[PDB]
């Protein structure tokens, strides 16, 4: 139910109470993306699990559950 | 040598302490260049020295020795008692300034012997300098690390600073922070109790400090529990917790302190405000809609100046809404975060399971409904 | 023999002691060169790393024939903060365990002449896993000679166990550059 990468940048956190500020993790969005010989080398790998012939809407209610 | 001649006839000529005498003498024959530093810190720090330069002989003497090689920080706050004792605030002043030039180094002794200086010309008593000091020191600071142990003087100077001055927000600000850096035990009974009075008032009085759950659940906040001082935390709660009934019932009792006496108007003001914003955080997300009747009750005021409470509430942006004065009513749609005990904390657990079965339902229906298509 | 060894150096706050000429400071830094010299002088395909023992308990070279690249970043060192010790040997065994060279005998020699205060009982348990672990330590101390010696020579003991001679301790009393007792050390002596 999650992409397999989680992005952090550490920054400096200046907090509102007083306490010492500190180096902490802060998410940033990250995502999976391909060049093109990349997106062809990974298609042929999954040329028989992914699934194509679902249609637009089938894919896009797929998306919403 | 002169340092040998001066440390055997002090040894017994010099007053008190032959031991510790006996331990320098010892270090500094066997060339060690360690443990010298810390024996001075303890027979800086005791007794007896306040009323006399014998610790201005001693630390003259010492660093015509040994100036150069030791722990700049150390060197630093030995230079700093030194400047406790003496006074005649020019020739101390310059003392410091050669002090900086002589340990130019990793920031903490610089940035600790400014601190020094500004509190050394502030206690004299021109104040732009110290100003200007002040934001050098800080932006130095900013470039540290962290924890460091070296950040407690100069929130201290900042927070004297700024009281000095009257500006109640920025005092409170760096107080507090001072508060963080510092650990609550080392911190004698009175000063914490001294402490947290200080910045109880400073809350009251601050321009944009809005927020107080924080106060009352900070440490700190404590010594005044069983306490006459106790008299601020009361009020405190009554504050915090938009009450402007008990702020009148406990007039008679802030209204003693000479700060807390030409700030009323600000402090009704603010008491008001923070009972709008308590009135709207204690009203649903549904019948969020405030008339002008109910404000005037709650905060004493009448509908003819809720009106302005409101708009004034808005523009600090402590609340979000618009207001419609031909039905006089106050839309509200959001208030500013709260601090919520652990009974809140549970209703907004019971809200947030209903919130997950509701999206477990649909997950599920969904999934039913489409399952031929869906992939 | 082929040997990788790191060299745990103390840079505490002490390091500026003027016991041996000039500074201890100096006095490390001319141990290391002679100590990597000898290393160097041995197998070549030895290699040697350095690792400083401080509050960050830091690793400035990991291992690597060349002495250059050590001896710079040594110099390019000082003394702040105080000593774990603890994290030190640990993280110098995890370096000799993330060796190129698996056939590399294993090596720690630690110059930790400072007040070492770690309890006793955790110090024999590092060494029982040290030593379980196949790695021989060879320790060196200077200025305090009585504060930690008694710790050090327990500990070397405890990695002895009855024959692990591996282990070694020497400890010297304040005087010139610490470069003769180096020299004319069982350590060295041995290479």
């Amino acid at each position: 139910l999650g992409l397999p990468t989680e992005a952090y940048i550490s920054v400096e956190e200046v907090h509102d109470d007083g306490t010492p500020t500190s180096k902490t993790f802060e998410h940033v969005t990250s995502e999976i993306g391909a060049e093109e010989a990349e997106e062809v080398g990974v298609e042929h790998l999954l040329r028989d699990i992914k699934d194509t012939t679902v249609g637009t809407l089938s894919q896009r209610i797929t998306n919403q559950v | 040598k002169d340092v040998p001649g001066f440390l055997q006839q002090s040894q017994n000529s010099g007053p008190g302490q032959p031991a510790v005498w006996h331990r320098l003498e010892e270090l500094y024959t066997k060339k060690l260049w360690h443990q010298l530093t810390l024996q001075v810190l303890d027979f800086v720090q005791d007794p007896c020295f306040a009323q006399g330069d014998g610790l201005i002989k001693l630390y003259e003497n010492f660093i015509s020795e040994f100036e150069h090689r030791v722990n700049p920080l150390s060197l630093v706050e030995i230079i700093l008692h030194v400047v406790r004792q003496m006074t005649d605030p020019n020739v101390a002043l310059t003392f410091l300034e050669k002090t900086r030039e002589k340990v130019k180094s990793s920031d903490e002794a610089v940035i600790l012997c400014k601190t020094a200086i500004g509190a050394l010309k502030l206690n004299i008593g021109d104040l732009q300098v110290t100003k200007e000091t002040i934001e050098d020191v800080e932006e130095m600071l900013n470039n540290l690390p962290g924890v460091t142990s070296v950040h407690s003087r100069f929130y201290d100077l900042s927070s004297k600073y700024y009281q000095t001055i009257g500006n109640h927000a920025s005092y409170y600000k760096d107080a507090l922070r001072f508060l963080g850096c510092v650990d609550i035990k080392d911190l004698p009974v009175s000063e914490q109790q001294e402490r947290a009075f200080t910045l109880g008032l400073a809350g009251l009085l601050g321009e944009g400090v809005f927020n107080f759950g924080e106060l009352l659940m900070h440490p700190v906040l404590e010594s005044l529990r069983n306490t006459d001082r106790q008299w601020l935390i009361d009020t405190l709660y009554a504050f915090n917790s938009g009450n402007v009934e008990r702020f009148q019932t406990l007039k008679t009792a802030w209204g003693q302190q000479p700060d807390l006496a030409a700030n009323e108007a600000q402090l009704l003001r603010k008491i008001q405000l923070l009972c709008l914003m308590e009135m709207t955080f204690t009203r649903p997300a549904n019948h969020r809609q405030l008339t002008f009747e109910e404000i005037a009750k709650s905060a004493k005021i009448t509908v003819n100046e809720v009106e302005l409470l409101v708009m004034k509430a808005l523009s600090v942006g402590l609340v979000k809404g618009s207001i419609d004065e031909v039905d006089k009513r106050v839309h509200m749609t959001w208030v500013q975060p709260r601090v919520l005990d652990l009974q809140q904390i549970k209703g907004m657990k019971d809200r947030l399971e209903f919130w997950c079965t509701d999206v477990k339902s649909m997950e599920m229906l969904v999934e039913h409904q489409a399952h031929d298509i869906l992939t | 023999v082929l040997e990788s060894t790191m060299v745990c150096v103390d840079n505490s706050e002490y390091m500026r002691n003027g016991d041996f000429l000039p500074t201890r400071l100096q006095a490390q830094q001319d141990a290391v060169n002679i100590v990597c010299h000898s290393k160097t002088r041995s197998n070549p395909e030895n290699n040697v790393g350095l690792i400083t023992l401080a509050n960050d308990c830091e690793v400035l070279t990991t291992l690597t024939p060349d002495t250059g690249r050590i001896l710079s970043k040594l110099h390019t060192v000082q003394p702040k903060g105080k000593i774990t010790f603890c994290t030190g040997i640990r993280v110098a065994h995890l370096a000799l365990k993330h060796r190129q060279g698996k056939n590399h005998k294993m090596r720690i020699i630690a110059f930790v002449g400072s007040p070492v205060e770690d309890n006793e009982k955790d110090l024999v348990k590092l060494a029982k896993r040290l030593k379980k672990e196949k790695v021989n330590v060879d320790i060196i101390n200077f200025g305090e000679e009585e504060v930690n010696t008694e710790k050090l020579t327990a500990f070397v003991n405890t990695l002895n166990g009855k024959d692990g001679t591996g282990s070694h301790l020497v400890t010297v009393p304040p005087g010139p550059s610490l470069a003769d007792a180096l020299i004319s050390s069982p350590i060295l002596a041995g290479e």
